[PDB]
């Protein structure tokens, strides 16, 4: 478990598109770091934002704020994470959810 | 004044092409959203399948308005409802005559 969640961090701090992170969450909703602008259009003021959500393992709540991973070496522990990878995979599917509506969206767009 | 006449009614035609390419798209979304609504009726999703799929309902209708509030031909906007029936803002004809009342009106209702 412990390689696997180092793995996910590994993703999450590595993934990147153009020398642009995108899995920490500079791009999210919350974030003053900066804020992703597509310019579908050809006038001044067709913009449309993005939003990507921060998909770290402290967001998945695989690993505490101090750095404690997700512990199954005990049973009673090993039970009740089930809710906490059930939550972090409920928030992958939101965020694919989410990329597949821009998906579908950019792809009318470029159509039309 | 007849050739005059005969460039400005395939401006016309021109116009009512890109009017009409420009419509394609939307109905297209709207087709779309209907799939996604009849495919959400049956019970066997739960709330969080509904919250997925309406982020897809949202970005459609995004876009929808998006289209409605960006289409331009010639610096003008047409879908955003300018030359309805009625249209309280301005009403455009297309002169497709030689003489000085040879013209004719055409309808672009509201489409946002």
């Amino acid at each position: 478990v412990s390689q696997l969640i180092d793995e996910v961090d590994r993703i999450a701090s590595q993934a990147e598109f153009n020398k642009m992170n995108l899995l920490q969450g500079d791009f999210a909703r919350g974030s003053r770091a900066t804020s992703m602008w597509f310019h579908i259009g050809p006038n001044m003021h067709q913009r449309e934002r993005v939003f990507i959500a921060t998909m770290t393992a402290r967001s998945l709540n695989l690993k505490g704020q101090s750095g404690e991973l997700l512990s199954l070496s005990t049973a009673d522990k090993s039970n009740d994470a089930i809710g906490t990878l059930d939550a972090a995979l409920t928030r992958i599917s939101k965020q694919r959810a989410n990329l597949g509506a821009y998906f579908n969206r950019l792809e009318h767009a470029a159509k039309g | 004044g007849l050739r005059q006449a005969e460039r400005n009614t395939e401006d016309g035609m021109s116009l009512i092409q890109t009017t009409e390419g420009f419509l394609q798209e939307s109905n297209d979304i709207i087709q779309r959203i209907r799939t996604l609504a009849i495919q959400s009726s049956n019970g066997i999703y739960t709330e969080e399948d509904r919250q997925m799929i309406q982020v897809e309902v949202s970005q459609l209708i995004d876009e929808v308005d998006r289209i409605a509030s960006q289409a331009e031909f010639n610096k003008m906007n047409l879908l955003q409802g300018d030359f309805a029936r009625g249209s309280r803002a301005t009403s455009m004809w297309f002169h497709i005559g030689p003489n000085m009342h040879q013209r004719e009106r055409v309808f672009i209702a509201t489409m946002t």
